[PDB]
RNA sequence: AAUCGUACCGCAAACCAACACAGGUUAGUUAUUGUAAAGGCUGUAUAAAACCAGGAUAAAGGAACUCGGCAAAAUAGGUUAUGUUUUCG
């Protein structure tokens, strides 16, 4: 079993292609796995939930064998410590998220610019052939 | 200031105070489902559901 | 590539204060020929702007950033473009040009002016002399001259020691706290990738 | 005042900074390095290029029991480094003496070699030399309230927030207070020094060999056992022939060995060695020089020290006696002899508390190299060895390995029966049969041995035992049969 | 909230930088199998008695951390 | 290793107020020097009445207003030699 799924249908996590199950809208950590529309029930399932946005650098972490060295004695502050654990846990989901969205928003304005570049560059050259025309024809 | 929100739903009062199980604890709850029975009411207890 | 205005007399700036076109005709004509002829204006000029508009600023700003970091005291702004255009060439056309670019530079602190002293507020404003400016080597965060900021980092650093020792005397943290949020994805990687490949090539 | 779009620089400062003391992984190193190295001042790049060392290693544990390290990560390691090290030679001119050794130290622990900054650091050295070495000489102060127009270029005050520094009394009455710092970047530029930059780094350190040597007086702090052991081989490697610097240099560890046995007291415990004890503090860090109590903080989540060490230990004493093998024509006899007696009562008294007994814990990698110096110095004793063998665990050693440690207790005259016991059972354990006998692999060696090569190993292991004189046992009986 | 009124608790990835070795040492010249046994066999076989060891010996200690100066 | 929750709304046109109600509703997180990344949202067709509401500017005078400086306006901030009163802070 590998530890993190990797064929993801792009289209469908960007959010421009509807999903396996279109009534879920939002989908939790867990549900991602089956609203992919590249579901196959070939291939074998991870041994860790995931979502998309994760880096393939998550592959090595160890959050429960590090939690128990750090558990209190105490009952009372343990069940408050195991608390805060889990929210550490799933805030680090959307975090992933976050940067996903704003890493791809710079990338798109880049590539949006340059395409503006060019588009003015060809209307300038075509312009330039024109008045090179006119004075020539005048002789 | 604003009256009218004298109802704050919270499931667990409200089994714990009119429940199935709370009326069958007293005499008098007894005899409030007796009155029900006898009026034919559909249903007994807002604890009540198939 | 500076172009000429239709005076061939300095180059266009790329700047929303420049009122003079560029000559863009196939042969060169006097002014006084085509202007009063009454012929389209477009056909001898480009009033327009250029599709690196706002590359070319940022190049600018770098060459005249450098060339006051070679210099060892303040200087006018009238010694910075005949300096400037006399190591690369005939690139800078006005000093108001410069004059913005300066502002750049002194609002976000790589740059300062020296601006002398009046013994009243009208003689201030009436004043004419010419301003000196100098360049930070590395960007500051205070104001002013290397004098005036280190009499600004003295000030701020008695005040952040007043202010550590009064929360910590209050129950206050000594030194504010945060999270660390993790900013590295699935897109992340791949810019990585992609840039040693840039570098790589 | 820094809002807008900055027409000369793309990244602001400030967040700069953010980014550098947030990094974890490579990975986000590399995003940060390869997209702002041009546009790092001296505080910056020197920072940045403290921290690869340790992310290199942080990565490689990383590894989970099944998994293997990524190949493409050290290719990148090297990669950054190179690049930082073109950006630290252009804004060298502009550091500080902290901040030079910070990044001296970065590359020549990654023994990465770079021409530009060996060739950078021989002119420092030859400044640096006839400054720190004199006598009137003051130690580094952090404690700076107006800069001056240089110190602005370092890029210290450059910051929205409190500027940590050291909050003791700089001593008045030290003499030489800045020699481990000169030790230091010594190293550091013939570690460095390339191809094309070693006769000018060779050149540097000879000047800074004979000013050494001629000099009357001694720093009133010894220099540390780190500082002696970096000079010392900052001269081996690049061949300096200096006798009157290098008996000199002995001297002084010599001195630093005997101050340490003179001021301990058997009944407090086993030898320790004195160490520098920093604590975070509300404008900076303090040292000490003897630990606190543990304490619970109401705001700090850790409060223990870190504790930076100043006498010598075992690891130090591998790396000093190193060098003298490589320095041995430069040192008179009576000097080195004086060392190795000194070596060996440190190790003693360091595993001894009370009247009994207590072994400090070492690891193989340590007893070789102490072991392998003393075969080059032809140095027997019995003393330095035996405490050695107790702390060495051998449960996950390789049979040849244990081969080996039976052989040289007996060249060294050991005589202690539990040593020898722990051995031979240890290698009976791992000496299989199939009608081939197999020695089995560990940590002491690579690969397993068949057929002739174990026979081999237990021919060695008994000769061993045999002149020792152990009396006959199961284990020892067992592996004479097999072989 | 955004402030906290003491350190997070270490749940994020964390960088140790204690142990860590720089020194240099020899290599890896040692002696061949033939060498060590020729010295073994050159031992005079000394008829010596063996110490006086207490009866248990405590197992191996392990060594406190060491850090850097490079602060 | 079984069993129960997992869709959708959740400062709201979906919950408490008879309503698609200018009201009420707990905790956890995020960008931003003088600003502010991500994400989210969107109004039948006109105008040169009186009058009403919420703003702006105003010559000369400056509480003459009024039960009443109601409302509005106003250098508002920091450091001071000296003096006064104290339960001495
Ligand atoms: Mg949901
Ligand atoms: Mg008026
Ligand atoms: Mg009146």
């Amino acid at each position: 079993r590998p530890i993190m799924h990797k064929n993801w249908d792009w289209e469908f996590v960007v959010g421009a292609k509807a999903g396996r199950k279109p009534a879920i809208q939002r989908p939790k950590p867990h549900q991602w796995y089956y609203c992919n529309p590249k579901y196959s029930a070939e291939d074998p399932l991870p041994t860790k939930i995931f979502p998309p946005h994760a880096p393939p650098t998550a592959e090595s972490l160890d959050d429960w064998a590090k939690f128990r060295k750090l558990c209190p004695k105490d009952p009372v502050e343990a069940k408050k410590f195991r608390k805060h654990f889990v929210r550490f846990l799933n805030q680090r989901n959307y975090d992933w998220r976050t940067a996903f969205e704003r890493g791809l928003a710079k990338e798109v304005a880049v590539a949006k610019a340059a395409q503006r570049a060019e588009d003015e560059t060809k209307r300038q050259e075509a312009w330039h052939a024109y008045r090179t025309a006119v004075f020539e024809s005048a002789l | 200031m604003k009256r009218g929100m004298t109802y704050q739903p919270s499931r667990k009062k409200r089994i714990n105070k009119h429940g199935m199980e709370k009326r069958l604890g007293t005499e008098d709850g007894r005899l409030t489902i007796l009155r029900r029975l006898e009026k034919g009411r559909w249903r007994l207890t807002v604890d009540m559901f198939r | 590539r500076p172009a000429l205005t239709p005076s061939f007399s300095r180059v266009s700036d790329p700047w929303t204060g420049e009122k003079e076109a560029k000559y863009a005709a196939p042969y060169r004509i006097p002014e006084e020929v085509w202007k009063n002829s009454g012929a389209p204006k477009i056909l001898f000029q480009d009033p327009w702007n250029s599709p690196d508009y706002d590359e070319v600023r940022k190049k600018h700003a770098v060459l005249v950033h450098d060339y006051l970091k070679q210099q060892s005291q303040p200087i006018n702004v009238q010694t910075i473009l005949e300096g400037v255009n006399k190591t690369h060439g005939l690139v800078l056309g006005t000093i108001e040009y410069v004059t913005s670019l300066l502002e750049n530079m002194l609002w976000h602190d790589m740059a300062y002016v020296v601006k002398p002293v009046f013994s009243s507020p009208r003689k201030a404003k009436l004043s004419k002399i010419p301003l000196l400016y100098g360049a930070n080597k590395y960007q500051q965060v205070f104001r002013g001259t290397p004098k005036e900021v280190a009499e600004r980092y003295e000030a701020a650093r008695a005040k952040h020691i007043k202010v550590a020792f009064t929360r910590l005397r209050t129950s206050k943290t000594p030194q504010p706290f945060r999270r660390r949020t993790d900013e590295y994805s699935h897109v992340q990687a791949s810019q990585s990738a992609l840039g040693l490949a840039a570098a790589a090539a | 005042f820094h809002t807008g779009v900055n027409l000369v620089q793309p990244i602001d400062t400030s967040k700069l900074t953010r980014q550098i003391k947030k990094l974890t992984l490579l990975h986000e190193a590399a995003l940060t390095v390869l997209q702002y190295s041009n546009y790092c001042n001296p505080e910056q790049a020197t920072e940045i290029l403290r921290r690869l060392p340790f992310l290199m290693r942080h990565e490689e544990s990383r590894v989970l029991k099944g998994q293997t390290l990524d190949p493409k990560l050290p290719p990148m390691f090297h990669g950054l480094l190179h690049v930082m090290g073109d950006r630290f030679v252009q804004v060298f001119s502009d550091c500080n003496l902290r901040q030079i050794e910070r990044g001296a130290w970065a590359l020549a622990a990654a023994r990465h070699q770079h021409d530009g900054v060996a060739l950078a650091l021989s002119e420092k050295l030859k400044q640096l030399t006839q400054e720190l070495l004199d006598l009137n000489a003051k130690p580094f102060n952090t404690r700076v309230t107006k800069p001056t127009p240089e110190q602005l270029n370092s890029g210290i005050f450059a910051s929205r927030v409190l500027v940590p520094e050291s909050v003791n009394q700089l001593p008045v009455k030290a003499v030489l207070p800045e020699f481990n710092a000169l030790a230091g970047i010594a190293w550091a530029l013939a570690t460095v020094a390339g191809e094309h930059s070693a006769a000018a780094a060779k050149a540097a350190l000879e000047q800074l060999a004979e000013k050494f040597g001629a000099l009357q007086v001694d720093p009133k702090p010894l220099p540390d056992a780190d500082s002696l052991c970096r000079l010392a081989w900052a001269f081996a490697k690049a061949g300096v022939h200096n006798p009157a610097a290098v008996d000199k240099l002995f001297h002084l560890a010599e001195e630093r060995l005997k101050s340490q046995l003179q001021a301990h007291d058997p009944a407090s415990g086993p030898l320790r060695p004195r160490c520098t004890y920093r604590y975070k503090t509300v404008r900076g860090w303090v040292d000490q020089h003897f630990p606190r109590k543990p304490r619970d903080s109401s705001y700090l989540g850790d409060t223990a020290p870190k504790i930076i060490p100043r006498d010598f230990e075992i690891d130090s004493l591998g790396s000093l006696l190193s060098a003298a093998a490589l320095l041995r024509d430069q040192v008179p006899v009576e000097r080195l002899q004086t060392i190795l007696n000194l070596a060996a009562q440190h190790t003693a008294a360091s595993s001894v508390a009370g009247g009994a007994l207590q072994p400090l814990m070492v690891t193989y990698e340590e007893v070789t190299r102490v072991l392998a110096a003393c075969e080059q110095l032809g140095f027997r004793s019995s003393t330095l060895v035996t405490p050695l063998l107790h702390g060495l665990p051998m449960a996950a050693l390789s049979a040849e390995a244990l081969s080996q440690l039976a052989a040289a207790a007996t060249l060294h005259h050991v005589r202690s029966r539990t040593v020898y016991l722990r051995i031979v059972r240890a290698f009976n354990a791992k000496l299989s049969v199939s009608p081939t006998l197999v020695a089995g692999a560990g940590i002491g060696a690579e690969g397993k041995k068949e057929g002739e090569a174990a026979a081999a190993l237990g021919a060695q292991l008994l000769l061993a035992v045999t002149k020792a004189g152990l009396p006959a046992n199961a284990s020892v009986s067992r592996i004479a049969s097999l072989v | 909230a955004k402030r906290l009124l003491r350190e997070a608790p270490p749940f994020t990835e964390q960088v140790d930088e204690k142990n860590f070795d720089d020194k240099d040492y020899l290599g890896a010249g040692a002696m061949s199998n033939e060498q060590l046994r020729k010295e073994l066999e050159k031992v005079e076989p000394g008829e010596a008695k063996w110490d006086e060891e207490s009866p248990l010996i405590p197992p191996p200690q392990p060594r406190q951390y060491r850090n850097k100066g490079h602060q």
